[PDB]
């Protein structure tokens, strides 16, 4: 209506992108942090009401054995984009016999970012811009990594961040107590111990969504009691 | 399968057979192998006989709305342009080899039209598998601005002697004249092949033939 | 010989005012018989039947297809089908298959709706319209069907004897006949009713 | 070329198409016309007003056949009129080719209906500013089709389309009969056609279309003026 | 609002303002003048210095469309760069649909046939550049065409556009250039355009000149630099 | 001094409240927006199209800005409105006789070929998404057991036959010169019909034009080509009128 | 060639065309869903009973599978299509797999498909929730929640449509672990959850009931006249 | 384009959609149509409006259509989308004959025309078809069968019901006096002209005003009868009758 969805503003810059930035911060709040043992993700369920399944709940997805993603926005959205990031993956082995590295799989996700309008390709593609921020953290020959990737196609390689409803001020306390030289149980109970602090409610191993990716293991998402053994210390 | 075409002092004059046959053995003996087009366009069609039929169809309709949307008469030439252009782009896969007489504001025209789309305009003209002697026959016995009893005639005798020494023609010859004036379309022209009557007739009744079920559904 | 791949026998001829269309029974592979009871006459009015020869499959589909756009312009006008119409109507539609034409040769038979005068006519396998005032053949016994009839019909029969010459017709051309027979079906359209008869053919 | 897929005809809050009334409008202003049925025929008349005598109102023609047995004629824009009668010549003649038989014209108004709700509820078109009067023979009878902007269509057996067409339709109605000949209908036809004409009625601004079953033909000026003559 | 948004509609009087904006356009930019002469098309185009980090030549106002065909352009550069695509395209069609060199004539109109087509549609916005185009051949001679954003092409014996368009058509007007020699026309298109060129206006500048005609064997080619030097050198001695 | 739009009625040829289509309309006066008058007359025998040649500046080839086109050898034409959609006529014009040519195998009647174009146009007027084309074009020809013809499309496209018309600002000045030189005269010969074709415009403009000031076409039956007078007939056609 | 971008994001990334879907999802008619540990039961408020009209039509719980159904609430034109839509997804998955059809995976494909209709051009979304119930392999029952914004979440009980929030916060609080051990308990439960939106109470209300892949049947009429005596006999005992 | 297209293929903030509301209005103010179920039959009363002197009447039905061989239709609204509706039922009707070889069920046909509906309301940009549509025909599965149709898209199974003015008044009327189960097709009827006579009381019932259709199973085969001018008449003057007796009584 009246406006379009190739406008910018006049400081020049999307409007469209903008409010899917506000739909970002609208999202549930996920954190993910990268260390030289490997690579951890974690996400807050807001669970609405106790008849719903936490297994439906599930914001931490699986790319590959060694990439797992974490989405905050619109979840619904955010699984198309997963099931292309994994065909693509998938699509690099099938040509190239091996594992595709995590940056390009950023950057072809970063590719079908952003790609959508009225009359600009086949009728039958997007309209709106994907309103979820993703945590891809993996395991590559480049040892563990995670980027962000912006709705905005503006991939980034950071060692850790927080996203979604409380991501600001969390990401900048998660800095202040995160440190270059961290083992993967540290980051762990960092990353832990920050959810726990800037959660909306009071949350347990029903609440929050645990993964991680290692060096030598595959992609292992935590268990229930695995997530208490390692909630009961915090 | 043996059709011919002629301009004589005033307009054209065509003429066709009728022994319409597939295969090998006669099909029909009332084949209407002179199309009507226009008022003033006729066609005779040789070889496939429905690709003709619908050929004819399909110009007539095509020059029926260039007629009536331009207030004129429809002239031979837009339909011969026509008939090479379609046929060419089919490259004569429509077993269809045309002779297309008319009459139109520029005077009588005659075309022999091909079905790989080649064309020519010539006083007389004789398609399908009897053409070579009514070819002759023309040949023999054309003159340049001929009367109209003279054209009739000499078609006439073409269509004859192609039905005798062609093995796909005969039981009949239909005439078409068109001038400047007048448009006759006369099918049964003559009739050079009778039938004698059957010397015994053998006919049965009811009882002769054994049936095993009737059923009636009367209507109203 | 596609067309003779199943085979088949059907015709029509002219009464007085009243009509005759037959056609054989046997449906099979080249070889075998399958059934004896084959539908091979349809109905397309109330006063007009249609037969179909040729492949088995291509007379059903044909049938099919025709059916189906007689019964939308029936519908759509509101008037039983003229017979001239139904016979321009099933030599367009095989023409539109010239590249992929259905090895079938109909005949369409019936009477005028309001003048009840009888109309027969013929195809091929692209449509070729042939009306003959007699009558018309189609089948595999297309040689001993069209000698059968050129003899065997005359001129302003009543329904009686038009029934009797068909029928003798029938047998004795499918009679000698290896991919045809088995049954004859026997349509009589008169002016106020339709007769079908099965006639006591042999089996084999 | 991009094209509209949006429907510039839509519904206003009460369902009314505001925008095929104001088709109708253009209708009204424009050029009136005639038609009329007989026990065996249909009459189609209607005025061909030019500016000054510079057009050669002879060249140009508003009465159009379709077929031999179809005829029509207007009440609104030319520019509609050309293209919307040659698409239903196109139409007539692809049911030739199809049945081999002529067109009904019962089924030609369906079709050029058809082809008005396609335009009125397309997108990046206008609607048809014209109202057609068709007359037409087939199986021994006459038949006359009123055909709206609307898409709709009637069969009419008098009808007035044009400036002053609700009086014309009254007229129509008082001088109308159900068992009149040829030459009763042309005489109430022309007397409609005087009785709305605004400006002394003539030969050549006169034109008129007669379907029966010898077919559909436009009666030239001299039989015009004759019957003209007849009238008074 | 609705009499300006676009080329598919009129104004209430039957106006397109969207082409009259793409003349604003095309008009506020620099100056670029072409002189045809008797044995010779001239183009000199005015370049805006927007930094002297530039190199000379950079951003060409001057496109080289067919192999005796020249496009002095004024307006937006990227159109301009487009509209000389589609010129060099309609030239190579030509030329393999005939067997021989386009003449500048119908290149020209062809070319204004294409600029109207993209000014009738919603889908699409009027071009915002103007070119003239010059040509030689033997059978014709020099020939030049000015071509309006609108779609409009013109013969002219020597024709400007651009801000001081009119200024230099004016002063010019003094030239009986049609019988003229293409030289000494380039050293009166270099007096031209320094006279028509405000330097308080805009201080830093340059000038991209070039001809066709017949001294280039008919194929379209830019000035020899000595040429350069010495026209600019009778410029600034014409500046007094 | 509150300006205000009845939506988009105004804006695109849409239906108006009073049955009228607002940019249709529009291009009557885009017609005037040219600011040239072209005037056409047909005699017993031929036609005649004059037209004044505008020269607004010496500086372009005025040799090169004739606006009479041919569009076969034997049809002429002239137009009015913007230039670039003048040109753009012409093309589809030209295009569409040459196609009836070999698809009928002879010249298209001008009727025709003025019906195709009014067509063409009814298309830009039905379109809600093309400007409508706001240019008047008239074409001149010959046709057997007609005689000599002159036609006129439009931007709405509603055309007719006619002995002459005009289009341009003082289309309607001209239209009363006709008016009243067909209410005095009817027989007219070839000299008679271009002498009148002069005086047409010369009456309806009041400039006294130089020779080279106008462009006149012609089309007769002795070469039924299209051919366009030169200065040398121009002068000599001046010089019998003012004497 | 209609490519109009429907659904664009306003300002504050919130989908306005989303949010006119739940509106008129909360406006059309209201369904419950509860996953027992046995069953799973269906309740559709047949709200305008309107006499002289075949019910059966207008039914708004379908069967997609012999282990799969679903009840809408929204649009019921949308509804149907959505219905056929996931006809043919079942049908194509038990084609290529030759397995019985997953009701998650089934849900996720209707899911897939809203998204796609948010994300599409000259498209708007299908203004349905929908309420899946079903079976797996191993017969454990699944019950499922899908919005027109294309999230789609398991539930042991939900409702849909007018009144589901009041529904599903009452159900929220009255459901316990042994409330759902029989069929009994599950349709009580059910009836009286509907029973404060259905003024008729018996009559105007339908109750269809899946056991562990055993032909799913629609709940008898007097069954639902003597269930609700029944449930007025623990009222007026408690 | 964005000022400029009409965007009828969008919600509403409310969530109704303007489109299909206002061509339920224009509907209510179309013509009447009746649809009742009869344990012998189903009978049709349609309402013509435009009844000028003029007309000349030929065609069997006006709003009343048949579908297929065993199937009957009353259109209510624009009759130029309701003869495209129809020849598009036709068509998709015999489609599934010559698909299955078997006559095409009503509840088969009416979901297939409500799907193509609410697709064309669900995009396209166009405004839908304002035409409510009444469906009766009889089938293998249910027999004599009735279906009421809306431009939404949305179509319900009735024993009953009418559409145009007075909707409420009129399925008031078949609720008080509908016999479910025990309806001849002569109690139908009376019901019929009943509410012909009261769902439309201004220009009070009249023969040419209204056109009455009947659809029975004889023989295995659906017959669908439209009673002639002077069946309608014998109608009027039935009903005369009857709510003279009535009165009188009273």
């Amino acid at each position: 209506y009246d406006r379009g969805v190739n406008t910018f503003s006049p400081e020049g810059r999307l409007f469209q992108v903008e409010y899917a930035i506000e739909a970002i911060k609208l999202g549930s709040t996920a954190i993910g942090i990268q260390t030289s043992e490997g690579v951890c993700l974690a996400v807050e369920k807001r669970i609405t009401s106790p008849l719903m399944e936490p297994s439906s709940i599930e914001k931490i997805v699986e790319i590959d054995a060694h990439i797992g993603c974490a989405m905050s926005g619109l979840i619904a959205d955010a699984k198309t984009l997963i099931d292309k990031a994994r065909v693509e993956t998938q699509n690099h082995w099938f040509t190239y016999n091996e594992t595709m590295t995590v940056e390009s799989v950023t950057q072809a996700v970063s590719n079908l970012a952003l790609q959508f309008g009225e009359e600009d390709a086949d009728p039958g593609a997007m309209s709106r811009p994907f309103g979820v921020a993703l945590l891809f953290g993996g395991v590559d020959e480049k040892g563990p990594q995670l980027f962000h990737m912006d709705p905005s196609g503006t991939f980034v390689q950071c060692d850790a961040r927080a996203i979604g409803s409380a991501s600001e001020g969390a990401q900048s306390s998660l800095q202040e107590v995160y440190h270059k030289s961290m083992t993967l149980k540290e980051a762990i109970k960092s990353s832990l111990i920050i959810l726990k602090q800037v959660m909306e409610e009071k949350l347990n191993a029903t609440n929050i969504e645990l993964a991680t990716v290692q060096p030598g293991q595959n992609f292992h998402m935590f268990t229930k009691e695995e997530l208490e053994e390692v909630i009961k210390d915090i | 399968t043996t059709i011919a075409g002629v301009v004589y002092k005033d307009g054209i004059v065509l003429g066709a057979d009728t022994r319409a046959t597939e295969g090998m053995v006669v099909a029909d003996k009332n084949c209407s192998k002179i199309h009507f087009i226009s008022p003033n366009i006729y066609c005779c069609g040789a070889g496939t006989a429905a690709d003709t039929d619908m050929t004819t169809q399909l110009i007539s309709s095509n020059l029926e709305l260039h007629s009536l949307s331009t207030g004129r008469l429809p002239r031979v030439v837009t339909a011969n342009r026509m008939l090479k252009q379609m046929l060419f782009r089919y490259q004569g896969y429509i077993g269809a080899a045309l002779v297309l007489g008319g009459v139109d504001v520029t005077g009588p025209h005659l075309y022999s039209i091909y079905p790989h789309g080649s064309t020519d305009k010539l006083p007389y003209v004789t398609m399908g598998s009897g053409s070579l002697a009514a070819m002759a026959v023309f040949e023999d016995k054309f003159r340049p601005d001929m009367e109209e009893e003279e054209a009739k005639n000499l078609v006439s005798e073409a269509i004859a002697a192609g039905i005798f020494n062609d093995l796909g023609s005969g039981s009949n010859i239909d005439l078409c004249v068109i001038s400047k004036n007048k448009l006759d379309f006369l099918r049964p022209y003559t009739v050079p092949n009778k039938k004698g009557t059957r010397l015994g007739r053998y006919r049965c009744e009811k009882g002769t033939t054994a049936v095993l079920t009737e059923k009636i559904t009367p209507l109203e | 010989s596609i067309m003779s791949y199943n085979g088949g026998a059907v015709m029509a001829m002219k009464g007085k005012n009243c009509v005759a269309i037959a056609a054989d029974r046997r449906f099979g592979i080249q070889a075998q018989m399958v059934t004896t009871d084959f539908q091979k006459i349809f109905p397309m009015g109330d006063r007009l039947y249609i037969g179909l020869a040729g492949l088995a499959t291509d007379v059903q589909t044909v049938a099919q297809r025709l059916k189906f756009r007689l019964n939308l312009y029936e519908l759509k006008e509101g008037r039983q089908i003229k017979p001239y119409t139904l016979m321009s109507m099933v030599a367009n539609l095989l023409y539109e298959k010239r590249f992929g034409p259905y090895y079938t040769e109909p005949v369409i038979a019936g009477l005028d709706p309001k003048t009840f005068k009888p109309f027969i006519c013929s195809l091929d396998l692209i449509g070729c319209p042939m009306v003959t005032d007699d009558f018309v053949v189609s089948g595999t016994c297309a040689e001993q069907m069209y000698g059968m009839c050129e003899s065997l019909w005359e001129p302003n029969m009543d329904p009686d004897h038009l029934f009797e010459t068909i029928s003798q017709a029938m047998l004795n051309a499918v009679d000698r006949d290896a991919v045809s027979g088995m049954g004859v079906i026997v349509h009589i359209i008169e002016k106020d009713k339709i007769t079908t008869r099965t006639l006591k053919a042999r089996m084999d | 070329e991009r094209g509209y897929s949006f429907s510039l005809t839509t519904f206003s809050p009460s369902g009314k198409l505001v925008q095929i009334e104001y088709a109708l409008a253009a209708v009204a202003g424009g050029a009136p016309s005639v038609g009329i049925k007989a026990a065996n025929g249909v009459v189609l008349a209607t005025e061909k007003k030019q500016k000054s005598i510079l057009y050669d109102e002879r060249s140009v023609h508003k009465v159009e056949p379709i077929t031999k047995h179809i005829g029509l004629v207007y009440s609104g824009m030319g520019p509609d009129y050309r293209v919307l009668v040659h698409r239903a010549r196109k139409l007539a003649q692809q049911y030739y080719l199809v049945y081999q038989e002529p067109i009904p014209t019962a089924q030609l108004v369906q079709r050029v209906a058809s082809v008005m709700q396609e335009y009125t509820q397309s997108g990046g078109v206008r609607p048809f500013g014209v109202s057609l009067l068709i007359c037409g023979w087939n199986e021994g009878r006459p038949y006359l089709f009123q055909s709206d902007p609307s898409g709709a269509y009637f069969a009419w057996k008098a009808t007035a389309m044009g400036k002053n067409y609700v009086n014309g339709k009254t007229f129509l109605e008082k001088r109308y009969n159900e068992d009149l000949e040829l030459e009763d209908a042309i005489h109430t036809a022309i007397l409609t056609l005087k009785e709305s004409f605004e400006g002394q009625m003539t030969e050549d601004n006169i034109e008129v279309g007669i379907c029966n079953e010898a077919g559909f033909r436009r009666l030239t000026p001299t039989e015009v003026k004759d019957y003209l003559a007849a009238i008074a | 609002t609705g009499y300006d948004l676009s080329a598919s509609t009129f104004s209430p009087d039957g106006r397109v303002f969207q082409v009259e904006y793409a003349m604003k356009a095309v008009e506020n930019s620099s100056t670029a003048i072409g002189i045809r002469c008797k044995d010779g098309v001239v183009f000199g185009v005015e370049k805006l210095v927007l930094s002297k980090l530039y190199e000379e030549g950079s951003n060409k106002r001057l496109f080289n469309v067919d192999r005796h065909v020249g496009m002095a352009v004024a307006g937006l550069l990227a159109d301009a760069r487009s509209l000389a695509d589609i010129a060099r395209e309609e030239a190579s069609n030509f030329r393999s649909n005939f067997g021989y060199n386009i003449p500048l004539k119908h290149l020209a109109d062809r070319v204004a046939m294409y600029v109207h087509a993209y000014t009738l549609y919603s889908a699409v916005r009027p071009f915002g550049c103007s070119f003239m185009l010059g040509s030689y051949s033997v059978n014709d001679g020099a020939q030049l065409y000015m071509i309006d954003p609108s779609g409009v092409s013109y013969g002219y014996w020597g024709c400007a556009i651009g801000k001081a368009r009119q200024a230099a058509k004016t002063e010019i007007e003094k030239l009986q250039m049609k019988e003229m020699t293409c030289r000494d026309i380039v050293k009166e298109v270099a007096k031209i355009i320094y006279i028509v060129h405000d330097e308080v206006k805009d201080k830093a500048f340059e000038l991209e000149l070039s001809w066709v005609g017949e001294l280039t064997n008919g194929r379209h080619e830019i000035v020899p630099k000595d040429i350069r030097e010495e026209a600019e050198k009778y410029a600034k001695e014409s500046l007094k | 001094s509150r300006g205000s739009s009845a939506g988009f009625d105004r804006h695109i040829t849409i239906f108006s409240p009073e049955g009228r289509l607002y940019q249709v309309e529009y291009a009557f006066k885009a017609i005037n927006q040219g600011g040239l008058t072209s005037v056409a007359v047909r005699g017993k025998d031929c036609a005649v199209i004059v037209t004044q040649k505008k020269v607004p500046d010496k500086l372009l080839d005025s040799s090169t800005v004739t606006h009479l086109f041919k569009i076969t050898e034997n049809i002429g034409c002239v137009m009015t409105g913007m230039t670039a959609d003048s040109r753009s006529q012409v093309q589809r014009a030209r295009y569409e006789a040459a196609n009836w040519k070999y698809k009928y195998g002879y010249e298209i009647p001008v009727d025709m070929l003025c019906k195709r174009i009014a067509d063409i146009s009814q298309v830009y007027t039905q379109n809600a998404e093309m400007r409508p084309l706001g240019c008047c074009m008239i074409l001149i020809g010959i046709d057997e057991e007609q005689g000599p013809q002159v036609y006129k499309c439009d931007p709405a496209g509603y055309y007719c036959g006619f002995k002459a018309t005009a289009a341009g600002v003082k289309q309607t000045e001209s239209t009363s010169f006709l008016e009243k030189k067909v209410k005095k005269k009817f027989d007219w010969t070839f000299e008679q019909t271009v002498e009148t074709a002069i005086t047409c415009l010369s009456t309806v403009l009041s400039i006294d034009f130089k020779p080279s000031e106008i462009e006149v076409g012609v089309v007769t039956v002795e070469n039924p080509k299209f051919r366009i007078l030169t200065e040398a007939e121009i002068d000599a056609h001046l010089v019998a009128l003012a004497e | 060639s209609y490519d109009r971008a429907i659904t664009v994001f306003s300002p504050d990334g919130h989908l306005f065309q989303v949010e006119y879907a739940q509106e008129a999802v909360k406006k059309g008619s209201t369904a419950v869903g509860v996953r027992g540990r046995d069953i799973v039961v269906l309740g559709v408020e047949k709200k305008s009973v309107a006499k002289l009209q075949d019910e059966r039509t207008v039914r708004k719980i379908c069967a997609l599978d012999d282990n799969v159904c679903m009840a809408f609430a929204g649009l019921t034109a949308d509804a149907r299509i959505v219905i056929n839509r996931a006809r043919v997804e079942c049908q194509s998955h038990r084609l290529t797999v030759e397995d019985p059809v997953t009701v998650e995976y089934i849900t996720r494909y209707i899911a897939s498909l809203k998204q796609r209709y948010t994300q599409s051009n000259g498209r708007r979304p299908f203004g349905i929730s929908a309420l899946i119930v079903g079976f797996d392999f191993d017969g454990t029952p699944r019950l499922y929640q899908t919005d027109p914004s294309g999230t789609y979440h398991a539930w042991k009980a939900n409702a849909i449509g007018r009144g589901a929030k009041s529904v599903r916060e009452f159900l929220e609080k009255n459901y316990t672990d042994e409330a759902i051990e029989t069929d009994d308990l599950t349709i009580k439960l059910v009836i009286k959850a509907l029973l404060e939106v259905v003024q008729s109470g018996g009559k105007n209300i339908e109750l269809a009931v899946m056991r562990r892949d055993q032909s799913l049947k629609i709940l008898n009429p007097e069954e639902i006249e003597k269930y609700v005596a029944e449930i007025e006999k623990e009222k007026e005992e408690n | 384009s964005r000022r400029y297209d009409s965007r009828t293929t969008i919600f509403s903030p409310e969530g109704r959609l303007y489109q299909v509301e206002y061509a339920m209005e224009a509907i209510g103010h179309a013509g009447t149509c009746l649809g009742i179920l009869a344990n012998d039959g189903v009978l049709l009363a349609a309402e013509r409006r435009n009844i000028h002197k003029l007309l000349d009447e030929v065609f069997f039905s006006e709003k009343i259509y048949k579908l297929n061989e065993d199937m009957a239709c009353s259109v209510a609204g624009i009759t130029s989308d309701a003869n495209v509706l129809t020849n598009e039922l036709r068509l998709i009707a015999q489609r599934y004959l010559l698909q299955y070889q078997e006559p095409i069920p009503c509840e088969q046909l009416v979901t297939a025309l409500c799907d193509i509906k609410q697709a064309y309301t669900q995009f396209g940009g166009k405004r839908p078809f304002g035409v409510s549509l009444l469906y009766i025909g009889w089938d293998k599965h249910y027999g004599f069968q009735l279906y009421q149709s809306d431009p939404s898209g949305n179509y319900g199974g009735w024993k009953a019901t009418c559409i145009g003015n007075n909707s409420a008044a009129a399925v008031s009327m078949l609720k008080q006096d509908y016999k479910e189960g025990e309806m001849t097709l002569k109690s139908a009827l009376a019901l019929a002209i009943k509410v012909l006579n009261k769902t439309m009381d201004v220009s009070k019932l009249s023969a040419e005003k209204v056109e009455i259709a009947t659809l029975t199973r004889e023989n295995g085969k659906t017959v669908i009868r439209v009673l002639k001018q002077k069946e309608v008449e014998q109608l009027i003057k039935k009903h005369e009758e009857e709510e003279a007796k009535a009165e009188r009584e009273k």
